């Protein structure tokens, strides 16, 4: 969790929101998929998202169930994204590395191991999709015994006492969602936001990140503005992956590009 | 918090997208306040009775018993309007979500029956209906498929993940995590994420409570064991339920073997799977050594959720319930015996649950037993499937 | 000599070769004895109960009349064992067949559901059972003569005359003529030589007899019409019999007009055929000018029977009953409202009688009428039926 | 009728049984037929009997079924076979002509009508194969208005009551079935019949004919020895139609040999 403390710390001596970028490890294959994250990188994520491909993603739109597709027709295993996790933090010192689970990759051989093993490879965060802040003892527990931030979601509609306990329980970052439904670029949230970013403030939670339809600048800057730390885009960024398959050079070239903008947005 | 226990022991639970909590809660407030409410509870007997035909037969079986110390009853869910068991809860669900404002039904199936249950139930009650249903499923399920379309319900092939079962139940929770304000997602099975192995027990004990009362007017006594088919455990919780504080009572479960549990291509993860969290609980469920979910293989179609309901997984635990599986030889054994011996055609689901009665008959022919299976429905649909193996068989 | 009158009025009588009078003059004896004795009537309500699943709901259907002064109920035969309403006299049969010391059955049938019915008593009583289907249904119908040869019964293609239902009639009668001493004779409608269209009267008047009840209990008085379609006329006969004497009571039968009456491509021979004698029988049929019988056509295979019971001539004929008819389109209309309104999937057979009542309703929507429609049986058979019409149609 | 009067008195002062063929009128079409009868004739049938083809022949089995279909393939209709019938009176004064008929060809245009016109063609005798005595009164009154004999069947197992209707109403002949089920060659009668043969005299009924099954020499002898005044072969005789349908002087060639044989049968 460390690493999201002086991450927030340093962007805001910055005066900077965080851009943050999610993937499915492993799409399209293990090596494409490493070179697209040095280029995430590279072009100014200031941290990252990362998906362990999952039979059955039920939070998920279809540009990430088409993600998680594409590393299982590669053979992509849970093993070697442990594998690709542990490269990346040999790469990388203090980006901050975050994964999207679902429950059953947690549970599956010892949720406690499950913990070890993501901060052995040296992990930061794990969000649990399908783990809602009712279930979450075991999964938050485990995460503070391994130094690994629980990531909990706070959605639009969230009244005082979820509020307070994601708040409470909460490490790294605390999950803004932009609106209910499930990820997608396709649908932007519409809700404000800010009195949810005041009130998690009010109660020392830690510090937003809005995620969910996040595809343009704007919505960086706007997230910024509300008094977020910072914004998270996935399906926008798996789209180009999905378009440029066939050019692995053209797909590197155009993420470049969009994390640049969306990385430029969150300055100003 | 809730207000019921959403565990049965260690198995349950709401493993649901944060989103959605306050939709479970919503159903669960509903579910409670309508189980207290005559209102609700008089129209869900009319429908059952007026529009489905409840009570059901139930029907001695002598042909296939003679010569034996078995006496066996079959409780006849296969007579009820749309030929399975499922109609009845489909009526309760239908009306929960009409006491909620809702007028919308979004909806899970596999093999179709459950998608014909919920369009049946929407037509009927004035409810526009979506059912979500795997691609590869969609393929081979035209009947059913036509079946709800007729009846006006919207029918969505999902092409996601491994386009049967499971990921039509992951599309339904997808549509529900955006629409729950005017949409309620009427779940096909005892499991999923609290209330739903509740709401689908209360909603099916009829079965059992009538089995109850037909078995001490014929015989004057409770039956020796009870015995079911299990896909995801609706029928088998709706016959078990009633008789669970009767501990003479025998509750047997009956898990599809398919080609032979040594093979691995089988549907019984009660008994031979591992415990994971999947679908909103935590329950025994086909999977990899990794932890993806996989397919339940069974000859019966309708035996394809690859997992069970959590009550099911606690009474087995607890050693209330006993769980067996039957192969798709002898299942398909059971189906040829109903038919040349009793004159009903019986599902090929329901044909698991006769096949471990008649094994239970075989094995010690002078047992004194007073068995009843619930013949969960018909086998008017399975009569292709039938043909096809015994021609290749060369029978 | 016989012991009860074999006519209704001019209708009716025992057109059989001298060789098979013993035959019907045993039968109407073994009826007589069975009518009087409570053991035969407790065993028969024991398997109507037990096993058919009796009674049947009585549905009001609220959606399809919304609007009008029209109240229309349901009576559900498509719930009985088997789908339709034939279930019921097959039982009755078959304990006559028991009666009179006989082990063998033998039947016609058409589009099967009579052949399927037959075999189920069959199978259920421990008799051995033959039917004769003439080889161009058995060509169409695979899905019916597989259900009869699960069931134990043997299938016997009739490849005479049109190689349609009237010979495999001539083709049950020709056996029986030879075996009688033996085999019963099970017949699959309220028609041929007295006494069978008595017989299958009053093997069917429950389905009247429980809807004056139910009708009773929910409406506080009788309807005003009963409305039923007519193949040969079991399924109209059973309802109407109970109401025959109750004057203010509306019988409404109601023939297959096919292609149109005015095309010659129906099966209405009551209204719109010529009197003759065949199959046993002095009654109104299809036939040619000269005198060769000829086929009924319909949308609904099983309203082929090509003549009418000699009770519905004679009920016609002083006025007590009344006959319409209703074509292949007005049926099919039916079939998709109460499908889509009501969520039950109804037998294109009983879809004409549902399409007269809507007819009714429709016509004169602000008069106040209280209609039963006999439900006579579900139509998952139709299903392909009515896919292969809408496509063609480009639905 | 009065032709089988003088028949049956020529045959007893002969010491003769008489012989008499079934054949379906147009089978296997209308100018074959007519070459058939005379041929049957010119061999020694003392009558004849002569079905009208029927859609629904139901006392009949698979041989004179198929006798009715070739007929019906050759557009055979019951005007046309009464022009027939006019037409083998016209060439044969004292040979008796029994018709085979099922109700509803009687019926059809007027019971009353049917018999005229028999009476007006010639024919001598009508038997109605699904009219039994309970329901033959129209028939039969009809049949002794025009002078046209009803021929009524004892069964083998008929009561005396059944013998004494039989007896009182019939003319003509006495029809004495062989046996239950239906016409074929396939089935013999097994049943001694010269009880009832002895019961029909004593009755005063019209002299009795067997007919079912007769096929051969030594059954024509049996009817004579047991006291029958003939025999009657209707599916043996078709069977040769059938047989030779492809060479029509072959078919006449064999029934002129078959009916030579039966008529030699009943003399001695
Ligand atoms: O930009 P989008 O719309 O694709 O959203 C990207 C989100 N990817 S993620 O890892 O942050 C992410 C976060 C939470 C999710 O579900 C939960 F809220 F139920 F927990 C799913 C994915
Ligand atoms: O030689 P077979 O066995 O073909 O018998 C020939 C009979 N042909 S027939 O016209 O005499 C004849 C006589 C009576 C019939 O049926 C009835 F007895 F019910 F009336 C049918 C045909
Ligand atoms: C759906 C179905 C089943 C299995 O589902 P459960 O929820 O386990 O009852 C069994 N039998 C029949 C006939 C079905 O339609
Ligand atoms: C057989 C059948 C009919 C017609 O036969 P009836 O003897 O006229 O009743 C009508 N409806 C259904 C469903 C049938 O199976
Ligand atoms: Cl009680
Ligand atoms: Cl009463
Ligand atoms: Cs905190
Ligand atoms: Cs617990
Ligand atoms: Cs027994
Ligand atoms: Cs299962
Ligand atoms: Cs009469
Ligand atoms: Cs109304
Ligand atoms: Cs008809
Ligand atoms: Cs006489």
């Amino acid at each position: 969790m460390e690493r999201y403390e002086n991450l927030f710390a340093q962007l805001n001596d910055r005066r900077e929101g965080a851009f943050v970028p999610f993937v499915t490890l492993g799409d399209p294959g293990i090596e494409q998929s490493l070179k697209i994250i040095d280029t995430l990188i590279d072009a100014g994520a200031d941290a990252l998202e990362l998906g362990v491909p999952f039979s059955d993603p039920l939070a998920d739109g279809p540009t990430i169930q088409n993600a998680n597709l594409r590393a299982f027709a590669a053979g992509v295993t849970p093993a070697q994204c442990f594998e690709m996790l542990a490269l990346i933090r040999e790469k990388h010192p203090t980006i901050p590395i975050g994964l999207l689970m679902y429950a059953n990759l947690v549970f599956n051989n010892g949720i406690d191991a499950f913990y070890a093993r993501c901060e052995q490879v040296g992990v930061d965060s794990v969000l649990v999709a399908d783990v809602p802040v009712e279930e979450s003892a075991p999964f938050r527990q485990a995460a503070l015994r391994h130094n690994i931030a629980p990531i909990f979601i706070c959605p639009p509609n969230a009244d005082d006492d979820l509020l307070r306990q994601v708040a409470s329980y909460g490490r790294g970052y605390t999950y803004l969602l932009s609106r209910s439904g499930v990820t997608g670029a396709e649908n932007r949230g519409a809700l404000p936001l800010h009195h949810l970013i005041e009130k998690l403030k009010e109660y020392h939670a830690a510090p937003a990140l809005q995620g969910f339809g996040i595809s343009s600048p704007e919505q960086v800057s706007a997230a910024v503005r509300a008094g977020a730390a910072g914004a998270i885009s996935g399906s926008a960024i798996v789209k180009i992956i999905e378009k440029n398959l066939a050019s692995p050079k053209q797909m590197l070239a155009e993420l470049r590009s969009f994390v640049s903008a969306m990385k430029a947005a969150s300055r100003a | 918090t809730t207000l019921l226990n959403p565990y049965f022991g260690e198995f349950g639970g709401m493993y649901v997208p944060q989103i959605l909590m306050p939709a479970l809660n919503q159903l669960e407030e509903a579910f409670v306040s309508a189980q207290k409410d005559p209102e609700f509870q008089a129209q869900f007997a009319d429908l059952l009775k007026n529009y489905a035909g409840r009570p059901t037969a139930l029907t001695k079986c002598q042909n296939i018993t003679a010569g034996t110390r078995t006496t066996l009853y079959l409780k006849r869910e296969d007579l009820l309007h749309g030929g399975a068991h499922k109609t009845n809860q489909v009526l309760g669900q239908a009306l929960l979500a009409k006491r909620m404002g809702k007028s919308e039904i979004i909806a899970e199936t596999g093999a179709g029956a459950h998608g014909v249950a919920s369009a049946l139930a929407s037509a009927l009650l004035g409810l526009k209906c979506r059912i979500y249903m795997g691609a590869k499923d969609v393929e081979r399920q035209s009947p059913n498929v036509f079946r709800m379309r007729l009846m006006g319900a919207e029918v969505i092939p999902v092409h996601s993940g491994s386009a049967t079962l499971k990921d039509a139940c992951n599309e339904a929770l997808r549509d529900w995590s955006g629409s729950y304000e005017t949409a309620h997602y009427m779940l096909g099975t005892a499991a999923g994420p609290h209330p739903y192995p509740t709401i689908v027990r209360e909603f099916q004990r009829m079965i059992g409570e009538e089995t109850k009362a037909q078995i001490l007017d014929k015989e004057g006594r409770l039956p020796d064991a009870v015995i079911a088919c299990v896909g995801g455990g609706s029928n088998a919780i709706g016959m078990f339920a009633d008789f669970i504080n009767d501990t003479s009572v025998g509750l047997i479960g009956v898990e599809p073997g398919g080609h032979g549990i040594e093979t691995g291509e089988h549907g019984a993860p009660l008994k031979h799977g591992r415990v994971g969290i999947y679908f909103g609980m935590k329950a025994p469920m086909m999977q990899t050594a990794d932890g993806q979910i996989e397919e339940s293989y069974s000859i019966s179609a309708g035996l394809d959720f690859p997992s069970v309901g959590p009550q099911h997984a606690y009474l087995n635990s607890i050693g209330r319930a006993d769980y067996v599986s039957i192969t798709d030889d002898e299942a398909l054994e059971a189906f040829k015996t109903l038919c040349r011996h009793e004159g009903i055609i019986p599902a090929l689901e329901s044909s698991h649950a006769l096949a471990h009665a008649l094994k239970m008959m075989r094995e010690q022919p002078e047992k004194e037993q007073l068995l009843v299976v619930n013949l969960s429905g018909r086998g008017d649909k399975d009569i292709f499937t039938v043909h096809d193996i015994l021609k290749a068989r060369g029978e």
